[PDB]
């Protein structure tokens, strides 16, 4: 809130643990072209040769 | 009899294809063979041959 | 085997030959004869690192 003002350090330490944590989310986050969209199916295949 | 009978005349027969892969060369037809197939009356039940 | 005592074998009726079990499909890469492989991914894996 406003007692941020008067505690730099605080700040600067909350700054630096979200630096940290985003790049330990980036060196261990999935990464595709697109996600999950399509409803799940599920395909049965049978062959009869002839 | 019966039975055997019933099994073998009632059947769903896997005929093949007149031309299939692997087919020879300029070959030009190409065709699904119906050989036998399951029953569907009574009319045609009671038509089976035993002996 | 026959009355006369020759021995009648598969090569005599038939030709064996190492084929295919799926002759119904003909894959070409520029006009050359090809095969492929899809490969789907995980859930949760990393597509570049992958
Ligand atoms: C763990 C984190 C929670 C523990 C810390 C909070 C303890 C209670 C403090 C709230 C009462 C303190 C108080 O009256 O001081 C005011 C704080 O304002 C308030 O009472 C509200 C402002 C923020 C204080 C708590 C509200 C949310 C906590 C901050 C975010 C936490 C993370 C959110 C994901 C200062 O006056 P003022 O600042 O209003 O000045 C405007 C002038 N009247
Ligand atoms: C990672 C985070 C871990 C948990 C966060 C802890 C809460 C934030 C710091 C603690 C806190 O509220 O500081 C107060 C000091 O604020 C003050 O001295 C008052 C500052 C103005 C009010 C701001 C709202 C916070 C209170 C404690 O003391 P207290 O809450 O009793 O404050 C009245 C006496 N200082
Ligand atoms: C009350 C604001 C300081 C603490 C914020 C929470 C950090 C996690």
């Amino acid at each position: 809130a406003n007692y941020f003002i008067d505690r730099p350090v605080f700040a600067w330490v909350l700054a630096i643990i979200m630096m940290l944590a985003g790049g330990l989310a980036i060196m261990n986050l999935p990464v595709a072209q697109y996600p999950q969209i399509a409803p799940p199916t599920i395909t049965v295949s049978a062959t009869y040769p002839g | 009899d019966v039975i055997s009978q019933i099994k073998v005349q009632n059947n769903q027969i896997s005929g093949g294809q007149l031309g299939g892969m692997p087919q020879a060369a300029d070959q030009q037809l190409n065709a699904s063979i119906i050989v036998q197939t399951r029953l569907q009356t009574p009319e045609e039940f009671g038509k089976i041959l035993l002996k | 085997v026959q009355q006369d005592g020759s021995q009648v074998l598969l090569r005599d009726v038939a030709r064996v030959e190492l084929g295919a079990e799926d002759y119904s499909t003909v894959a070409r890469y520029n006009g050359k004869p090809a095969a492929g492989i899809a490969i789907k991914l995980a859930a949760g894996a990393n597509a570049l690192d992958t």
